[PDB]
RNA sequence: CGCGGCUCUGAUUAGUGUUAAGUCGAAAUACGGUUCGUGUAGUGGAAGUUGCACGGGACUUAUCAAUGUUGAACAAUACGA
RNA sequence: AAGGUCAUGGCUUAACAAGCCAAUAAUUCUCUUAGUCGAAGCUGAAAAGGCUGAUCGACCACAUUGGGAAUGAAAAAAUCCCAAGGCAAAUAGGUACAGCAGUGAGGAAUCUUGGUCAAUGGGCCCACGCCUGAACUGGUAACUUGGAGGAAUGAGACGUCGAUUUAUCGAGUAAAAUUCUGUAUACAUAUUGAUAAUGACAAUAUGUACAUUUGUCUUGACUAAUUACGUGCCAGCAGUCGCGGCAAUACGUAAGAGACUAGUGUUAAUCAUCAUAAAUAGGUUUAAAGGGUACUCAGACGGAAAAAUUCGCCCAAAUAUAGGGGACAAUUUUUCUAGAGUUUUAUGUAAGAAGGUCGUACUCUAGAGUGGAGAGAUAAAAUUCUGUGAUACCUAGGGGACGGGUAAAGGCGAAGGCAAUCUUUUAUGUAAAAACUGACGUCGAAGGACGAAGGCAAAGGGAACAAAAAGGAUUAGAUACCCCAGUAGUCUUUGCAGACAAUUAUGAAUGCCAUAGGUUAGAUUUUUAAUUUAGUCUAUAAAUGAAAGUGUAAGCAUUUCACCUCAAGAGUAAGGCGGCAACGCAGGAACUGAAAUCACUAGACCGUUUCUGACACCAGCAAU
RNA sequence: AUAGAUGAGUUUGGUGAUGGCUCUGAUUGAACACU
């Protein structure tokens, strides 16, 4: 895979990793860690 | 892959491709009648250009899908009985569906000569 | 076994790809047997029984090999002459067919039909040229052979 | 695959074939290009296999799986053996020129080591010695090293006499009126003075670099 | 009657797809103007950015202070661009 | 051991024994979907082809749903008993059209409430005969198939029509007209379906008579077939690519042309196209795709020369009784030494671990040391350090990590990784000779083990470095890049964790294919230098590859495991498992697209290199 | 059963590949529109 694609797969992934941070307390909340 | 990875069950159906008309492909039916539930307007994306006469349509099955409504100009509207086949617009996203001209409460284009099987317009009957 | 068969075939193909007028085998019955079916069909020039040197050249059909004893048969080796005519090689391919991962075994009118050049089983016809060697038990023989003598058996190799 | 594809070897197939029938259907075909009928009957010859090659010493018996079957082997013969036992006893014997320009091949057809170190068409050399020895050492039942001695005393006393010769075909030329050009003593030592003075010009000029350069080192340049 | 499964719905809430004509930056592609990526742990409206180790899919893109020789005289009927 | 049985079998029983099957899911359970099969239907050139599971035949199940038994030679019932809801019934206890026709409903969509038991079949009957929505026949529907649906002549009506080089090109042998035929069909006669007799209805044959429709799609390219006008990115066309923005062969109309025709198009579906899940028959360096690692159970595959057995394999089938052939295959036996191993302290070596040290620098403390105002930082500064004496130069003690040269294309280990030193301790590997075992081998799902850095937990350590937090600058703004400082963390011991560009973007292993130049550890030699074994790298040949390149392999072959099947959503969701957590393993579908993707070629560009021209710049004079 | 194996449009500035999509062939217990 080349560097240019591999730069949409960076952004998804610190997307997704961004998100989990996010709402990991409400779903502690919920017990759905 | 080899014999043994054969033997196993290596080989799967290759993923399923989604239908032009899912509404009617997943139960083998031609055709589906269904009430508008909105009579308006698509707007095609970046190439073409205009106004697409679409209708969002109740199909008996239960599916709310958005058909294209073929020729120019209609006479259904809101609470119109309509008979729907496959094929899509292209431009115009989600309109994966055909109004069929010389159905239930569509009517054929009038003044048409051209085709008129595919608009359910009868003969002029000028020459008799 | 039939791996034994497989690398002969591979072999042969380097050592005719390599323009190689001589080239050596292991010393066993089955790689002898192929070879004997190769040199009847006209495909090798000579086979004989040496030790890791090829013998003399000149001196190759009158050569004297000694007898193959327990104290020696670790280093016999069968040493094959390769023909090259018109600038190209007569042993140019040899594709095997029967496998140790499968032994592919073929019917009298399996072989009758692929003699003609028409499929049969995972066999294909033979065209111009091409020859297809039968492992039967009346020993190696060319498809032709073996259809004529009116047997099947294993399938070793097309020779093109 | 750099390399194009020559197809030198089927000149005559691909030419035989093109002038077989005419371009123009119908017609008999021309006439063949004139080399056709030339080489109808001299074919190439093989090209590209790879033989076993001669093997000019005995191989490997104790190989099991040789490589190298396929390139040529050394060429070693009796006489190798020999010739480097000479010459490092003998090694001012190398600085006296050999001629191997050969001159038409024939030189071992009057070479008949049985009667002595002096041959026809060949001069006196170490390889005289070698090949009296290995005739000795071969018919004469002889050792390599009594051999060695026999050879090498004949040949001791031909060399002798070579350089008692110089001198004295000198020293009698003059008792009769007969005078000569300079020699290698004295020509050889004109050389080195003209070498040796432009070694001087170098080192006198090489070392006004240094003494500049070094007495220039320090900064003094401010002439307190 | 209880437990479990399944279907539908749910205030409130998350993600993603599509849509030229909006806004804020300029992260990547050249040494992209702080090498870029992998993993991991932080951090910032956003792209980004920081530590630590790692990869080249970046530096083989590499091109003389050894400065380059009177290596056997001259003359003859030898030699003769 | 006994009984039972034609016979066999815990089939049955008593007494003893603890077995038997399985270990890669035998066994059990949940969810989703489905009547099964056939050259039966459709389809491909083909594959133990694919799809369907109508009409035909075979099998299974069911008769509103659930729970049951008896009768009988045999449940093989639309039977019988019971409960429930629907309809009917109330003092009853029937009914369920998935029997035929028919109605309502649902649906894009599928027909007559006919005649006869004349024919074939079946039930009852001594016989005659009775019954048969089985069946045979009439009806409805272009749903499909097959057939008919008209042939020949037709020249100046010196007429018409449309274009237009107004005189050329077409409609056009077309029409009219003329000469024939009597096709579907109508009518009539006869025969026949049927014979002991019985004809509901119709078939066939013969004779006579009749000349009766056009419809639909397309026309830029794929794809056979053109102009004119209208419209002006609007209206619209569109299976794919696309078309339309005021001189559109692509839209609408007109005419023409190209086709199929009682059909023609469209929608939906299936096969084929598609070597597009590749058993036949694919692929994974850079494009989807090689597991982080290799020791290993199961499993697959794997030497030499003989023999026994199976009779696998072949003749060779018809699921072939009985035989033959002996190469190969399976189990087994005996020998062999080429693979794989053991011994003979190899050499060389940053694999690993334990217990101790060494050193350069740094850092802290002390000597009211010497010295006496700066120092450090940066492109430049500021924050900062310093008169409580810094920087600089020393002496004496303490502390923590780190590892200069050697050093190389070098080496070691399964990989991760491993570089100061002494002792201790550990498995492989390499060279040469002998000896020894005698196929003991390779790969390997799973389980287990190991696994960089960061991270979690606990107890230590703390010099230096440094996420975080914070300050000073820079900047349009500056989280940042830079700077003054600085906590986790890095280090030690014990666990957790398991994700990496864990890379050679290349799994492991085996056989094989031509050279050259280096280099690493040995061996042999006439130890100069050659020869050779095992590694590693560079550049090539044959060849291979989309090419870049590779060429101890990305070649020729083989074995085995892992993995891939258009993009995007997505390595995401849900349920589950592991973990203290962080996260890991496993792993979709919906919605939306016709493209995503790789190597190369020539340019242009670069706050890219090196050159070449120009008042381009420098310098000078003048000017704005 | 021995004649039976076929392509086309579409990614790029361009070229060669990779890889889907669509068309070309046959069909239906089909439906719809014009007849
Ligand atoms: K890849
Ligand atoms: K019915
Ligand atoms: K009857
Ligand atoms: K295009
Ligand atoms: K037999
Ligand atoms: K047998
Ligand atoms: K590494
Ligand atoms: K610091
Ligand atoms: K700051
Ligand atoms: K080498
Ligand atoms: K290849
Ligand atoms: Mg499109
Ligand atoms: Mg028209
Ligand atoms: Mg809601
Ligand atoms: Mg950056
Ligand atoms: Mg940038
Ligand atoms: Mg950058
Ligand atoms: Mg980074
Ligand atoms: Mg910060
Ligand atoms: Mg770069
Ligand atoms: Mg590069
Ligand atoms: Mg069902
Ligand atoms: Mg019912
Ligand atoms: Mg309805
Ligand atoms: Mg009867
Ligand atoms: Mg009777
Ligand atoms: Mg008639
Ligand atoms: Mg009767
Ligand atoms: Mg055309
Ligand atoms: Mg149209
Ligand atoms: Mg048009
Ligand atoms: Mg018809
Ligand atoms: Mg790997
Ligand atoms: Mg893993
Ligand atoms: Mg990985
Ligand atoms: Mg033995
Ligand atoms: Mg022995
Ligand atoms: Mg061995
Ligand atoms: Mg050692
Ligand atoms: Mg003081
Ligand atoms: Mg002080
Ligand atoms: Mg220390
Ligand atoms: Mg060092
Ligand atoms: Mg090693
Ligand atoms: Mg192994
Ligand atoms: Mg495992
Ligand atoms: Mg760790
Ligand atoms: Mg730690
Ligand atoms: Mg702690
Ligand atoms: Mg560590
Ligand atoms: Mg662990
Ligand atoms: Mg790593
Ligand atoms: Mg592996
Ligand atoms: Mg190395
Ligand atoms: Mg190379
Ligand atoms: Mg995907
Ligand atoms: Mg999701
Ligand atoms: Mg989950
Ligand atoms: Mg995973
Ligand atoms: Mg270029
Ligand atoms: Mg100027
Ligand atoms: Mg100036
Ligand atoms: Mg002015
Ligand atoms: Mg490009």
């Amino acid at each position: 895979i080349s560097v240019r694609r591999q730069k949409k797969l960076k952004i998804k992934k610190k997307k997704y990793k961004k998100l989990m941070r996010r709402t990991r307390n409400e779903r502690r909340k919920q017990d759905r860690l | 892959a080899t014999l043994n990875q054969v033997m196993r069950g290596c080989r799967k159906p290759q993923r399923a491709r989604h239908a032009v008309s899912p509404a009617l492909s997943s139960i083998k039916s031609p055709a589906l009648k269904g009430v508008c539930v909105k009579v308006g307007i698509t707007r095609p994306k970046k190439p073409n250009s205009g106004e697409r006469k679409t209708a969002r349509v109740r199909l008996s099955t239960g599916k709310v899908i958005t058909a294209y409504i073929p020729g120019e100009g209609h006479n259904i509207s809101q609470h119109s009985v309509v008979l729907v086949r496959g094929g899509r617009a292209q431009d115009c996203p989600g309109v994966r569906y055909h109004l069929v001209r010389g159905a239930l409460d569509l009517a054929g284009v009038a003044t048409r000569m051209s085709s008129r099987s595919k608009y359910g317009t009868k003969k002029p009957k000028k020459a008799s | 076994g039939i791996q034994q068969i497989t690398n002969m075939c591979s072999h042969l193909q380097n050592a005719s790809r390599a323009r190689l007028g001589l080239t050596s085998l292991p010393n066993t019955k089955y790689n002898l047997a192929l070879a004997l079916a190769l040199h009847r069909a006209g495909f090798i020039s000579s086979i004989t029984r040496g030790g890791p040197h090829p013998p003399t050249p000149e001196a190759l059909m009158t050569y004297e090999p000694e007898p193959v004893t327990s104290a020696n048969v670790a280093t016999r080796r069968l040493w094959v002459g390769l023909k090259y005519w018109n600038e190209e090689p007569v042993l140019k391919e040899l594709k095997p067919i029967s496998k140790p991962s499968r032994l592919v075994t073929a019917s009298l009118e399996q072989l009758n039909r692929v003699a003609r050049g028409f499929p049969a089983g995972y066999m294909k016809g033979l065209q111009l040229g091409e020859c297809l060697f039968v492992n039967t038990d009346r020993g190696v023989l060319e498809v032709r052979e073996a259809v004529e003598r009116k047997v099947g058996g294993l399938v070793l190799c097309k020779v093109k | 695959g750099k390399g194009r594809i020559f197809q030198a070897a089927k000149v005559y197939q691909r030419a035989s074939e093109a002038a077989a029938t005419n371009i123009v259907s119908g017609l008999p075909p021309r006439n063949p290009p004139l080399w056709l009928k030339a080489i109808e009957s001299i074919p190439p010859a093989e090209i590209n296999t790879r033989p076993y090659p001669i093997q000019h010493s005995p191989p490997n018996p104790r190989a099991r799986k040789p490589r190298n079957l396929f390139r040529p082997t050394k060429i070693v013969y009796p006489e190798d053996e020999l010739r480097r036992d000479f010459y490092r006893d003998h090694p001012w014997e190398l600085a006296r020129p050999r001629m191997i320009i050969e001159l038409d091949g024939k030189d071992a057809r009057f070479l008949d080591w049985s009667k002595g170190l002096r041959q026809r068409g060949i001069p006196l050399s170490g390889e005289s010695v070698v090949q009296r020895q290995l005739w000795l050492m071969e018919n004469q039942g002889m050792t390599k090293q009594e051999a060695y001695d026999k050879a090498r005393h004949e040949f001791y006393k031909l060399r002798q006499l070579e350089q008692m010769e110089r001198r004295i075909a000198v020293e009698e030329a003059r008792m009769v009126g007969g005078y000569f050009g300079k020699d290698l003593l004295t020509v050889g030592m004109e050389l080195e003075n003209k070498t040796y003075e432009s070694w001087k010009k170098w080192a006198t000029t090489e070392i006004a670099r240094q003494e500049s350069a070094r007495a220039s080192m320090y900064t003094n340049v401010v002439d307190n």
